[PDB]
C-alpha cells in the first residue's frame, strides 16, 4: 500500500519503510537517527538553529544544488532522493574540524553554543556553493540565524577570514 | 598561567561541532515518556471542569495530571505563593492546570491540546494601572530617602515631572525550558537533568513536591543554551510538573518546551512605570529628586521584591544627588510571574535617570556632555544608599570614550547632516553606568567547590555555579590552573551537581567569577599545601610524582573550599551597611540614523569603554560586553511584548518578537577594556562582567531620541527646550508617530 | 520519476510525479492541501491545531519549476522557490536596460529582508500567493503591476492578470475547488512607466496590521500626466487591496504637489482604519500609506529629472 522513503544524511542511506506525512526531518534526525547537533530553538523557521544543508540533482539545472532548510519546518516526505548533512556531517572534535567549526570556536564567535550548529551551517553552504564569497554575502547567509549570546561582532569576524 | 589571556571557552569546539551536550540531546531511555504542560487560557477564572476524554484518544496516551495527583505538597514558589497545579482558579494565560504524560512528544502535544476546560472568567488585572487604581500590590511600599528634600525642592531654579514606561522582555535563551526526571524506585530517590540555573532550588521545590526529603534528589546541570535569569527559579515550573509525571509513572519523563509555550509560561523582564519630579539649577545641577516606581510582577512574588531593591539601588546611576526619595512597589496582576533578567532592575532604574537627566539637559539648554558631567559623582563620594565609591573609574573610562569615539567632531558632523537632510536624521549620545556586584541578600554571597586530584594528577573541579555561555567554567580552570601552577590541560569540569556541592545560590548576580574563583582558589591551596613535603623531597620531580608520593603516603587528594563575601549588609532602617562588594563602570556612546518617514533606524557606530578590573579573559570579558549591549539594545530599541485586552500574550515567537539579528549590531561596534584599574576586591584583581554591560545598550536609546529631537525641530512647534514623552522600547511605530509632520497630522 | 504515496497516523501524502496526477487528484480530493515550502501549511498544522487529512506535493513536477523568459515577462512555475526567483531577477536586472526592470526590482526589495536563506529556498511562489496572507509581501506588488496568472484544472486553462478581485476575502483567492496555480509572469516594465515597493519593518500580530504596497505609475509618452496608477497594500484590511477610488480621479492628472496632498486625502479615506481595527497601530499604519506614496511620489520625480 505504501511506498518507501529512501534519502540520505551525511552520505548514508535512509530507507524509511512507513513514513508519517506529519514528521519533520528535525523530529526524524534527533529522535529516529540520534543525531542530536541539528537543535530545536522555536520550531516556526524563524531562528534557524536547526539548519542543515540540502543537496539535490537539479533535473532543470543539469547540476548538483546545495541549499540551506530549516529542519523543523521540512516534511522527510518531500526528502526523497535527497542529501541532508548536517553539523556532524562536517567535521568532529574526534577526527578533524571543518574550518568553519575552527574558526568560528577559535573567533570567540560560540558562547552558550545552542546557535552555533545552525550558523555552521549556514556558512557551510555558503562556502559549498561560493568558496570565496564577499564580506556582504557572508552577513546575507545569516539573516535567518539568530544569536542571543554573542551580541554577532565575533561570528562575522571569525568568518571574514573566508572573503576576498 | 593563562589569567588573563584570551583562551577560548573550553567548550567552544564541541559546540561547533555538535558534540556539546544540552538536556534534550541525552539520549532517552527505551521506557521514557514525555510530558506537555496544560495551560490557563483565561487571565483570571475559576475552573468548573477538565475534561480528557478527547486526550485519550490521542495514540500513546498515558495520563492526565493535576493538583489532585501530588503526594506532598501543591504549595510552591520561592515565596509559597504559587501552585504547582491550579485547583479552582487560574490566575492568568499560561497558568499550569495539569500535564498530559504521552509515548513520544508529538503524541503529547496533541493530546494535551484536546483537552478541554470550562471556566467561569472573573475580573482581571492586567495593567500596572490597574494594579494602582485598585491597589493590588505585593507586601508593602519600598523607600530609600536622604537629604531634605523640602529644601532642595524649594532651593531649585527649575523643575521638570513627567511620567515614564519601559517595557518587559523575553529572555529568548536558544534552548528553552528543559528537564528529564529519572524515577530509580527506591525510597523516593529521584536523579534530575535540567536547563537550570538555581539546581538548590530545583532540588527543594521537587523534594517538597513530592514530600520527600531533599537527600533524596539529585539535580545535574551540565550546562544551558543560554538562561539571563530567566532559568534561575522559572525552570522548575517545568521541573516539578516533569518529576511528579516521573513519581506517578514510575518511568524516566522529560519535557523541553516549546517556544510559544516559553513567552507564555515562564515570565520575562519585569515592566516599569516611574513617576518623577527632579529640581536642578539653571547651570543644570540636581537639587532633589522624587521618583515612584512601579514594576508589573505578576501573579507570583517571586524575585520581585529584590528586583525592586536593586531598582531603588540604581535610581542615581553615575550623578550625585543631595537630595533624593525613592519609592518601590510591585504590582500584583493577571499575568505570567516576572523574574530575573541579565541586569535584575537596573537597567529599567537605570533608564529613568538617563531620561530625566536628559530633559534636565534639553530645558537648560546646554550639551548633554556637560550636564552629565557636572553632576558625577567623585572618588570617594557617598551614594544615596550612603556607600563610598572608592576607585570611581566612570571619569577614566568617559575621558577615554569621548577621546577615543571622536565624540565633539562627530557631533559636529552629526549636526551638519542635519542640516542638509529633511527625512533622514542622525543623533549621538554618550551614557556612563555603574553597577553594583552582589546580591542585596546577604545570605546568598556564598560559594562552594570541591577538588579531586586523582593518582594520575588529573584534577576534577566541581563548584556551586553552572555554565550558561558566559564561560565560568572556562575561568574556573583557569584560576585552578594559575593556583595549583599546573596546565590547564590536566583539569576538568565536567557538570554542576547537588552532590558535590549543596546549598549553592542560585548562578546569578554577576559575582558567579569573584565567588567560585574564591573557593576554588582556596580549594587548591590546601592541595598546595598538602602536596607540598612531597615537592620538598623530590624537588626535581613532576606534579604526577608528587601527587602519587601523596597517595602512597594516605594524604587526602580532595577538598572543599568556601568563601563568604565580607563586610555585606545592608539596611532599609538606618539607611547604611555596604549593599555592594563594589561595582563595576562603563560608558557607551552611540551614533543612529533614522529614516523619519519610516520610523526604521539603522545604528551606525557604538563605542564602549567598560571597566572589568584586571580581566581573567579579555576574550570572554570583551564577548560579555558585546552580548549585553545587544541584549539593551533589543529591549530599549526592538524587542515588544504585545496582549490582547484580556490579557493574553499576542508575540510568541520570533515571527512577532524581534530580538537583534545579525544586521541590527552598530555597522562599527567598538569594545575596549579600561586598561591600569585592578580591583582589590575580587579574584586575582578582576571585576564581574556578565550584567552591567547590558543598560549601555540605552546609549542607541538616547541617540534615536536626539534623532527625533532633530526631525521635530524641523518638522513641527520649535521650541529647542520642547519635551515630549518617549517610552521604551523605541519601536517603528514610537519613533515614527514621534515625528510629528504633515503626514502624521 | 513515479507516484509516492506516504500513510501516517492522521494524513496521507502524495508525491505527484507528473501534472496530469496532480490535477486528476485535486479533482478527486478537491479540498486537498498542496505542500511545496511547508512554511505555511506546516505553521497552521503546529500553531493553528488544523488538521488536513490530504496532502498533494507538487514540487517534483516540470511545469510548477519552469523559468520562461517571454516578450511581456518571466513566468515563474508555481513551485519556484522564491531564492530562485531572487536569482532570475537579480539575473535580468543586471542584464536589461532600467527600464524594463521596475517591477522586477520591486519584487527584489520585498524579497531582500524577507525571511532568511533557509526559507527562501523552499518557500514557493504560489505559495505565498495562493495562501493570501493579509500581509503578504508580494501580492500587492503583483497586484499593483498585474502579474498574470496562469490557473488550471482537468481539462481548462486560464490566465488572469491579479487585480483587486483576486482576494474576495479573509485568506480566499478566486481559484475553483479543482483549480490550481500553475505559472506566475511578472512583467517587465514599459516606458514611461515607473513602480515602487515598501514595507514596514516590525509587526506584533501573526497575519495582520503590518503595511506593506506596491506602488505603480504609467505615465502619458513623454509626460508627467498619469494614464495609469495603481496602489496596493497589504496590512490595512483582512486581504491585499488596492486603492481604486483614489487613484481613479488621479486618472489624466499631472504629477506635482496637487497630486500628492489629493492622494494622501484619498488614502486617509478610503483606507481608514476604525479605532477597534484588528492589530492596532492605527496612527501609524495610515500614517505610512501616506508616507509610502510619499517617497514613491518623490521617486517617481527623480525617475523623471
Ligand atoms: C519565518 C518565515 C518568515 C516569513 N516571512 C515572510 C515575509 O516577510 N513576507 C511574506 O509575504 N511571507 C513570509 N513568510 C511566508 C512565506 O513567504 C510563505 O510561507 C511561502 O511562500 C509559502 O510557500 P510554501 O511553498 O512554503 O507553502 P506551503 O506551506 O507548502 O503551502 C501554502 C499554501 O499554498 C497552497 N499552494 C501551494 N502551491 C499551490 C498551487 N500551485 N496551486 C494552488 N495552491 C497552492 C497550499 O495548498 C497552501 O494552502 C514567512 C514564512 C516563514 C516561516
Ligand atoms: N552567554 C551568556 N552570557 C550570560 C548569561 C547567559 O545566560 N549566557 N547570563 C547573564 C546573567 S543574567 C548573569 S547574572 C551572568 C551570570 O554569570 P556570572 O555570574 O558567571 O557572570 O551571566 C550573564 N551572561
Ligand atoms: O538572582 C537573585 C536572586 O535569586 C535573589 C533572591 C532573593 C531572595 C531569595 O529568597 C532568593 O532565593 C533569591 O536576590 C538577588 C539579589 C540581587 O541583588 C541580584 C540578584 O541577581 C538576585
Ligand atoms: O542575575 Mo542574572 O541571572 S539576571
Ligand atoms: S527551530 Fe527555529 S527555525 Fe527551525
Ligand atoms: S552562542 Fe548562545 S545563542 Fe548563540
Amino acid at each position: 500500500t505504501a511506498d518507501e522513503l529512501v534519502f540520505f544524511v551525511n552520505g548514508k542511506k535512509v530507507v524509511e519503510k512507513n513514513a508519517d506525512p506529519e514528521t519533520t526531518l528535525l523530529a526524524y534526525l534527533r529522535r529516529k537517527l540520534g543525531l542530536r547537533g541539528t537543535k530545536l530553538g522555536c520550531g516556526e523557521g524563524g531562528c534557524g538553529a536547526c539548519t542543515v544543508m540540502l543537496s539535490k540533482y537539479d533535473r532543470l539545472q543539469d547540476k548538483i544544488i546545495h541549499f540551506s532548510a530549516n529542519a523543523c519546518l521540512a516534511p522527510i516526505c518531500t526528502l526523497h532522493h535527497v542529501a541532508v548533512t548536517t553539523v556532524e556531517g562536517i567535521g568532529s572534535t574526534k577526527t578533524r574540524l571543518h574550518p568553519v567549526q575552527e574558526r568560528i570556536a577559535k573567533s570567540h564567535g560560540s558562547q552558550c553554543g545552542f546557535c552555533t550548529p545552525g550558523i555552521v551551517m549556514s556558512m557551510y553552504t555558503l562556502l559549498r556553493n561560493q568558496p570565496e564569497p564577499t564580506v556582504e554575502e557572508i552577513e546575507d547567509a545569516f539573516q535567518g540565524n539568530l544569536c542571543r549570546c554573542t551580541g554577532y561582532r565575533p561570528i562575522l569576524q571569525g568568518f571574514r577570514t573566508f572573503a576576498k | 598561567d593563562t589569567v588573563g589571556r584570551p583562551l577560548p571557552h573550553l567548550a567552544a569546539a564541541m559546540q561547533a561541532s555538535g558534540e556539546a551536550v544540552y538536556c534534550d540531546d541525552i539520549p532517552r531511555y527505551e521506557n521514557e515518556l514525555f510530558l506537555r504542560l496544560v495551560t490557563s487560557t483565561r487571565a483570571h477564572a475559576k475552573i468548573k471542569s477538565i475534561d480528557v476524554s478527547e486526550a485519550q484518544k490521542v495514540p500513546g496516551f498515558v495520563c492526565f495530571l493535576s493538583a489532585d495527583d501530588i503526594p506532598g505538597s501543591n504549595e510552591t514558589g520561592l515565596f509559597n505563593d504559587e501552585t504547582v497545579f491550579a485547583k479552582d482558579t487560574v490566575t492568568c494565560v499560561g497558568h499550569i492546570i495539569g500535564a498530559v504524560v504521552a509515548d513520544t512528544p508529538e503524541h503529547a502535544e496533541r493530546a494535551a491540546h484536546v483537552v478541554k476546560v470550562t471556566y467561569e472568567d472573573l475580573p482581571a488585572i492586567i495593567t500596572i494601572e490597574d494594579a494602582i487604581k485598585n491597589n493590588s500590590f505585593y507586601g508593602s511600599e519600598l523607600k530609600i530617602e536622604k537629604g531634605d528634600l523640602k529644601k532642595g525642592f524649594s532651593e531649585a531654579d527649575n523643575v521638570v515631572s513627567g511620567e515614564l514606561y519601559i517595557g518587559g522582555q523575553d529572555h529568548f535563551y536558544l534552548e528553552t525550558h528543559c528537564t528529564i526526571a529519572i524515577p530509580k524506585g527506591e525510597e523516593g530517590e529521584m536523579e534530575l537533568f535540567v536547563s537550570t540555573q538555581n539546581a538548590m532550588k530545583t532540588q527543594s521545590f521537587v523534594a517538597k513536591m513530592l514530600g520527600v526529603p531533599v537527600n533524596r534528589i539529585l539535580v545535574r546541570v551540565k550546562r544551558m543554551g543560554g538562561g539571563f535569569g530567566g532559568k534561575e527559579t522559572r525552570s522548575t515550573l517545568v521541573s516539578v510538573a516533569v518529576a511528579l509525571a516521573a513519581y506517578k509513572t514510575g518511568h524516566p519523563v522529560r519535557c523541553m518546551l516549546d517556544r510559544n509555550e516559553d513567552m507564555l509560561i515562564t515570565g520575562g523582564r519585569h515592566p516599569f512605570l516611574a513617576r518623577y519630579k527632579v529640581g536642578f539649577m539653571k547651570t543644570g545641577t540636581i537639587v532633589a529628586l522624587e521618583v515612584d516606581h512601579y514594576s508589573n510582577a505578576g501573579n507570583s512574588r517571586d524575585l520581585s521584591h529584590s528586583i525592586m531593591e536593586r531598582a531603588l539601588f540604581h535610581m542615581d546611576n553615575c550623578y550625585k544627588i543631595p537630595n533624593i526619595r525613592g519609592t518601590g512597589r510591585l504590582c500584583k496582576t493577571n499575568l505570567s510571574s516576572n523574574t530575573a533578567f541579565r541586569g535584575f532592575g537596573g537597567p529599567q532604574a537605570l533608564f529613568i535617570a538617563e531620561n530625566w537627566m536628559s530633559e534636565v539637559a534639553v530645558t537648560c539648554g546646554l550639551p548633554a556632555e556637560e550636564v552629565r558631567w557636572k553632576n558625577m559623582y567623585k572618588e570617594g563620594d557617598l551614594t544615596h544608599f550612603n556607600q563610598r565609591l572608592e576607585g570611581f573609574s566612570v571619569p577614566r573610562c568617559w575621558d577615554e570614550c569621548l577621546k577615543s569615539s571622536q565624540y565633539y567632531a562627530r557631533k559636529s558632523e552629526v549636526d551638519k547632516f542635519n542640516k542638509e537632510n529633511c527625512w533622514k536624521k542622525r543623533g549621538l549620545c554618550i551614557i556612563p553606568t555603574k553597577f553594583g556586584i552582589s546580591f542585596t541578600v546577604p545570605f546568598l554571597n556564598q560559594a562552594g567547590a570541591l577538588i579531586h586530584v586523582y593518582t594520575d594528577g588529573s584534577v576534577l573541579v566541581s563548584h556551586g555555579g553552572t555554565e550558561m555561555g558566559q564561560g565560568l567554567h572556562t575561568k574556573m580552570v583557569q584560576v585552578a590552573s594559575k593556583a595549583l601552577k599546573i596546565p590547564i590541560s590536566k583539569i576538568y569540569i565536567s557538570e554542576t551537581s547537588t552532590n558535590t556541592v549543596p546549598n549553592s545560590s542560585p548562578t546569578a548576580a554577576s559575582v558567579s567569577t569573584d565567588i567560585y574563583g574564591q573557593a576554588v582558589y582556596e580549594a587548591c591551596q590546601t592541595i598546595l599545601k598538602r602536596l607540598e613535603p612531597f615537592k620538598k623531597k623530590n624537588p626535581d620531580g613532576s606534579w604526577e610524582d608528587w601527587v602519587m608520593a601523596a597517595y602512597q603516603d594516605r594524604v587526602s587528594l580532595s577538598t572543599t573550599g568556601f568563601y563568604r563575601t565580607p563586610n555585606l549588609g545592608y539596611s532599609f532602617e538606618t539607611n547604611s551597611g555596604n549593599a555592594f562588594h563594589y561595582f563595576t563602570y562603563g560608558v557607551a556612546c552611540s551614533e543612529v540614523e533614522i529614516d523619519c518617514l519610516t520610523g526604521d533606524h539603522k545604528n551606525l557606530r557604538t563605542d564602549i569603554v567598560m571597566d572589568v578590573g584586571s580581566s581573567l579573559n579579555p576574550a570572554i570579558d570583551i564577548g560579555q560586553v558585546e552580548g549585553a549591549f545587544v541584549q539593551g539594545l533589543g529591549l530599549f530599541t526592538l524587542e515588544e511584548l504585545h496582549y490582547s485586552p484580556e490579557g493574553s500574550l499576542h508575540t510568541r515567537g520570533p515571527s512577532t518578537y524581534k530580538i537583534p539579528a545579525f544586521g541590527s549590531i552598530p555597522t562599527e561596534f567598538r569594545v575596549s577594556l579600561l586598561r591600569d584599574c585592578p580591583n582589590k576586591k575580587a579574584i586575582y584583581a578582576s571585576k564581574a562582567v556578565g550584567e552591567p554591560p547590558l543598560f549601555l545598550g540605552a546609549s542607541v536609546f538616547f541617540a534615536i531620541k536626539d534623532a527625533i529631537r532633530a526631525a521635530r525641530a524641523q518638522h513641527t512647534n520649535n521650541n529647542t527646550k520642547e519635551l515630549f514623552r518617549l517610552d521604551s522600547p523605541a519601536t517603528p511605530e514610537k519613533i515614527r508617530n514621534a515625528c510629528v509632520d504633515k503626514f502624521t497630522t | 520519476p513515479k507516484q509516492l504515496r506516504f500513510e501516517g497516523e492522521r494524513v496521507t501524502w502524495i508525491q505527484a510525479s507528473t501534472l496530469k496526477e496532480l490535477l486528476d487528484l485535486k479533482a478527486q480530493h478537491p479540498e486537498a492541501k498542496l505542500v511545496v515550502g511547508n512554511t505555511e501549511i506546516g505553521i497552521e498544522m503546529k500553531f493553528k491545531n488544523q488538521l488536513f487529512p490530504m496532502i498533494i506535493c507538487p514540487a517534483w513536477i516540470p511545469e510548477l519549476n519552469a523559468v520562461e523568459h517571454g516578450p511581456e515577462g518571466i513566468s515563474f512555475g508555481a513551485a519556484c522557490a522564491l531564492s530562485s526567483v531572487e536569482k532570475t531577477l537579480l539575473e535580468a536586472v543586471a542584464k536589461l536596460p532600467t527600464q524594463k526592470t521596475e517591477v522586477f526590482r520591486g519584487v527584489l526589495e520585498q524579497l531582500r529582508w524577507f525571511a532568511g536563506k533557509q526559507v527562501k529556498s523552499v518557500a514557493s511562489l504560489g505559495g505565498n500567493i495562493i495562501t493570501a496572507s493579509p500581509i503578504s509581501d508580494l501580492n500587492p506588488v503583483f497586484m499593483a503591476s498585474g502579474t498574470k496568472l496562469t490557473i488550471v484544472s482537468r481539462g481548462t486553462r486560464r490566465t488572469v492578470p491579479m487585480d483587486h478581485t483576486f482576494f474576495p476575502s479573509y485568506r480566499k483567492t478566486l481559484l475553483g475547488p479543482e483549480e490550481i496555480l500553475l505559472s506566475i509572469e511578472i512583467p517587465y516594465s514599459r516606458e514611461d512607466e515607473f513602480f515602487s515597493a515598501f514595507k514596514q519593518a516590525s509587526r506584533r500580530e501573526d497575519d495582520i496590521a503590518k503595511v506593506t504596497c506596491g506602488m505603480r505609475v504609467l505615465f502619458q509618452p513623454g509626460s508627467m500626466q498619469v494614464k495609469e496608477l495603481a496602489l496596493c497594500y497589504g496590512g490595512m484590511a483582512d486581504r491585499t487591496i488596492s486603492a481604486l477610488k483614489t487613484t481613479q480621479k488621479q486618472l489624466s492628472k499631472f504629477w506635482n504637489e496637487k497630486l500628492l496632498q489629493d492622494v494622501c486625502a484619498g488614502l486617509a479615506e478610503e483606507l481608514s482604519l476604525s479605532p477597534d481595527a484588528p492589530g492596532g497601530m492605527i496612527e501609524f499604519r495610515r500614517t505610512l500609506t501616506l508616507s509610502f506614496f510619499f517617497k514613491f511620489y518623490l521617486t517617481v520625480l527623480k525617475k523623471l529629472g
